[PDB]
């Protein structure tokens, strides 16, 4: 049935330190891979962010954890919408949702059949994960600066559905990839204005 | 017993201090009036939608009843969109 | 329930040459319009039908047909291969064809009625 | 955890939730009903107030503050279960203006308490159907499984006994 | 508790010449003024005293007064039947003509106080 | 988690000349105040965010975990930086509320 608490799980669970926990409500939404990113879990994470601090020399795991923050946050927020409804979030949390959405089919949802999104590198990894925090960060600013929430959605369009590609971006084009980066600030900065 | 105060442009809300209201004339100062009339316990407050539409976040906080009027020019339509909007989510249809 | 149905091989029996070359995308497409249908359904139920975009009745209206007229066939009643994607055809015809994202273009302008 | 003390109390829980959500769901359409006559009465009010206050403030902007300068002079009722206020008190047009714009407040204001008591009355509904109820029903099946499970091990070594 | 207790055979040992007359119509009467009373007392907790009706208020109070003074007798308190009967129509007294429908206006008349 | 934890052995090696003369007292006080405020914050994550009371109470819980219980695993407290914070947090309830502890203590600390 699924259910994680009979003696073979439990019992591997006891001596090994990471846990993919499929789900069946995402194989059916078609979110694949179908693992559960609240309830898995990797023991390897802390002494993995070191290394990948280390050999990439950016702040991965700081990254990784905001991530993290940002789909935890998700859940507790969806909670919410189911009780009061989405319209009664705050610009603030509104964006989160909208950032945690990308995160979620932007990223973690993968095609094993395409050529291209079958497989990512470990550089393009960071780039892809990059430029959907920088999103949010960009948009967080905005929201602080007194834009609202939807001006910055409507007029960002554009620049989202290029987020949403870069998935199927050639490894030896990954510089199309990170200049994302740079047409969030612009575009930003000048809904603001 | 409480006070009524009015806040809009100098032009439409100047006669209503014939009456006794407390008659006021950016988002930062008209936030500082609604805030002080609240704390000093006014019963109602009358408001022209164009400074409304600069404090909304104020007026959603105490929905004194805050009541949006409109200056000689007209309104934007806030008062009544309110009112359809509120109609939507507690009726569920028009 | 098409939903949670599903069949692992059908990969293997569909296409060119095994059904018609039109298979796959309007499977793919019929079943992404009838899930993102049925949602906005739910939602009329939850929160009211002033809560729906057009497009959102629009979906709600096809689940609807999809439903009665694709899904529902009747238990003596025998249609060809041919006859399921054609009506499949009709049902994706309700839809703007800027919303049939999950079909190239070149399948489009063949079939589409 | 699973005894069959918590199944019984757990089962009681659950009828009432059940009652509980039907009787906070009739209120909610009960309110409902009577916002509806109140928020239509508010919509004419303010279309005619909006109409006759703006056609008189045109009309005072077709010594002046010399003579401006030198008149002073809520009760609370329930609409089933909420507390709603009662308000009682071109210069000849504004003057005629007030009883109306004190009347637009009085149901304004009504219409706004009506609406959060709607709201307030809504996410309990909610908290009972999406959470309460469902966390109940959980729990209830999960013991009832747990429990049946033990008692088959039970008799299984209640056997093996048996033949020692 | 009355409401889960039972009697099988207690159509055979009541009415007249055994009892009285009225014995079966006012325990009909009475379990389910019981029922009603309990439900009205639930309502006021659930809704406030704002949704109770003036017969729902009456409901609540024969509830009380039925388990306080019908029900709790004492463990030394010998009640004839006729003493019981008579105080079951003192608490259905509480109620309008109008509710009490499982009796007949024929001994309503003979017996209501 | 504190709720569920205890120690049998707590009552005769705490107190003035051992830790210091408030341990019993506040102890008892930081219980109770965060099963309280515990309690307030699951029903504002069920209820709405909006008792005014209980409000403070869901604000205490909150610090008490996030800063109280929360040192990290290389963070050696002494007794009275731990005491001293505890009344901290104690401080942001109502002196009214503080029916745990009797009025010398209350009065000195």
């Amino acid at each position: 049935g699924g259910d994680i608490s009979e003696p073979v799980t439990q019992n591997t669970l006891r001596v090994v330190k990471v846990f993919w926990g499929l789900d069946s409500s995402l194989a059916q939404k078609r979110h694949f891979p179908s693992i559960n990113w609240i309830q898995s879990y990797s023991l390897y994470s802390t002494e993995v962010g070191r290394y990948m601090d280390q050999i990439l020399q950016q702040d991965w795991s700081d990254m990784v954890t905001e991530g993290m923050r940002i789909l935890q946050e998700e859940e507790q927020l969806n909670e919410i919408v189911r009780l009061v409804g989405i319209d009664s979030l705050s610009d603030n949390d509104r964006l989160t949702l909208e950032v945690a959405k990308s995160i979620r089919e932007d990223y973690l949802q993968q095609n094993a059949f395409d050529d291209v999104d079958t497989f990512t590198s470990r550089e393009k990894q960071f780039n892809m994960l990059k430029v959907i925090l920088t999103f949010g960060k960009e948009a967080r600013k905005a929201l602080s600066l007194g834009a609202y929430f939807n001006e910055i959605m409507e007029g960002t369009v554009a620049v989202r559905e290029r987020i949403s590609r870069s998935k199927y971006i050639p490894e030896e084009e990954l510089a199309k990839i990170s200049s994302i980066n740079e047409e969030i600030k612009e575009t930003i900065q000048l809904i603001v204005s | 017993t409480y006070k009524i105060g009015v806040v809009g442009d100098k032009d439409s809300v100047s006669p209503f201090r014939l009456f006794g209201f407390d008659v006021q004339h950016t988002k930062t100062e008209i936030r500082k009036t609604i805030d002080e009339m609240a704390k000093n316990e006014y019963g109602v407050i009358y408001i022209t939608e164009q400074c409304a539409n600069l404090v909304p976040e104020t007026i959603e906080r105490y929905k004194p009843a805050i009541i949006l009027i409109p200056s000689h020019q007209g309104t934007l339509g806030i008062g009544l969109e309110e009112i359809q909007n509120s109609v939507e989510k507690a009726v569920g249809q028009n | 329930d098409v939903l949670p149905s599903l069949s692992r091989l059908k990969d293997k029996g569909t296409g060119a040459g095994k059904t018609r070359e039109d298979h796959a995308a309007t499977m793919n497409q019929l079943f992404a319009a009838y899930a993102q249908g049925k949602q906005a359904k739910e939602l009329a139920v939850v929160l009211g039908e002033s809560a729906l975009s057009d497009i959102d009745k629009i979906y709600a209206k096809f689940a609807e047909r999809f439903e009665n007229e694709y899904v529902n066939q009747g238990f003596y009643t025998n249609r060809t291969i041919t006859e399921t994607l054609d009506l499949g055809w009709e049902l994706l015809a309700m839809l703007p064809r800027t919303e049939l994202k999950r079909i190239k273009d070149d399948l489009l302008d063949k079939y589409l009625p | 955890n699973p005894t069959r003390m918590e199944l019984t109390r757990l089962k009681k829980q659950l009828t009432t939730a059940t009652r509980g959500h039907k009787l906070l769901k009739d209120k909610q359409d009960e309110l409902m009903r009577q916002f509806i006559l109140l928020i239509r009465k508010n919509n004419e009010l303010r279309q005619a107030i909006e109409k006759e206050t703006q056609t008189a403030m045109k009309d005072f902007v077709l010594f002046i503050d010399e003579l401006l300068a030198l008149e002073n002079v809520v009760v609370e009722k329930n609409i089933m279960s909420v507390k709603v206020p009662l308000m009682n008190f071109s210069i000849d047009g504004f003057t005629q203006l007030l009883p109306k714009l004190l009347k637009l407040a009085e149901v304004e204001k009504t219409c706004q308490l009506m609406a959060e008591e709607i709201e307030k009355t809504r996410r309990r509904v909610n908290a009972l159907e999406y959470m309460t109820i469902p966390q109940l029903e959980e729990t209830i099946y999960y013991i009832k499984m747990k429990l049946e499970e033990n008692e088959r091990a039970e008799v299984t070594r209640l056997i093996k006994v048996k033949n020692m």
